[PDB]
């Protein structure tokens, strides 16, 4: 993955550290299961605590909403 | 047209138009309403021989 | 060749003795325009500043 | 306790003859003026008193 998707080596090192810690534990599979959520909980679920700018798409939900009909409008500057 | 001026980076003037600082008018003082004080200049001649 | 040095020297002497100071930033402040390059057309203010 | 711009549109240029007015003019030459009559000011009165 690092060579194909151009991943940052710093993050790959952390992933390797997690794998090694899992190996050095009593049960590899159990360890992985219990620790599967470090990356999400620390990057995705804690993102943009202080926001400066960017774009957010402007979408509209039409009727009937049962039809799942959405139409794209444009970008809205963030704040 | 929209790929012209429309952009995210905002200068100070547009910020002021959208958000101007609110002056803080009401402030309270609990001390003494004064601005002059009396200071000693030369210590009094005490004790003295008289 | 003969006439150039006196003109140049007198120009420097005036520049180093007059109280006048030349500050081109006055034009920029007066224009007070926030230029940005992504414009196919040019506003007159940016044109004159350039 | 202000951080943004104040009086800066007036600091451009000479402040010794400031005045506030606005006008607009039709094609046929008629012009309409608006001259806001300046109200009082507690700060100016108090500083003159002091």
């Amino acid at each position: 993955l690092q060579q194909t998707a151009g991943l940052d080596p710093s993050l790959v090192k952390l992933g390797v550290q997690i794998c090694l810690h899992a190996a050095a534990s009593s049960s590899y599979a159990w360890f992985i299961l219990k620790t599967k959520s470090i990356f999400p909980q620390n990057t995705l679920h804690s993102m943009y605590e202080s926001l400066e700018g960017g774009y957010c798409p402007n979408l509209e939900w039409l009727e009937p909403r049962s039809d799942y009909k959405f139409m794209y409008m444009g970008v809205m500057p963030l704040s | 047209p929209i790929v012209q001026v429309s952009a995210d980076v905002e200068n100070k003037k547009t910020a002021q138009l959208l958000h101007a600082d609110t002056p803080r008018l009401v402030t309270w003082d609990a001390g003494l309403c004064t601005s002059f004080k009396i200071v000693p200049i030369v210590p009094a001649q005490v004790p003295q021989d008289v | 060749t003969v006439i150039q040095p006196v003109l140049q020297d007198i120009s420097v002497l005036l520049q180093r003795i007059s109280p006048l100071q030349i500050d081109p930033t006055i034009i920029s402040n007066t224009m007070s325009t926030v230029s940005e390059s992504t414009t196919q057309t040019l506003s007159p203010a940016s044109s004159i500043l350039g | 306790d202000l951080s943004d711009m104040l009086l800066e549109p007036l600091l451009s240029g000479d402040p010794r003859m400031t005045q506030l007015a606005i006008q607009y003019q039709q094609y046929n030459g008629r012009t309409f003026n608006i001259i806001p009559e300046m109200p009082g000011s507690v700060i100016a009165d108090c500083v003159q008193l002091t």
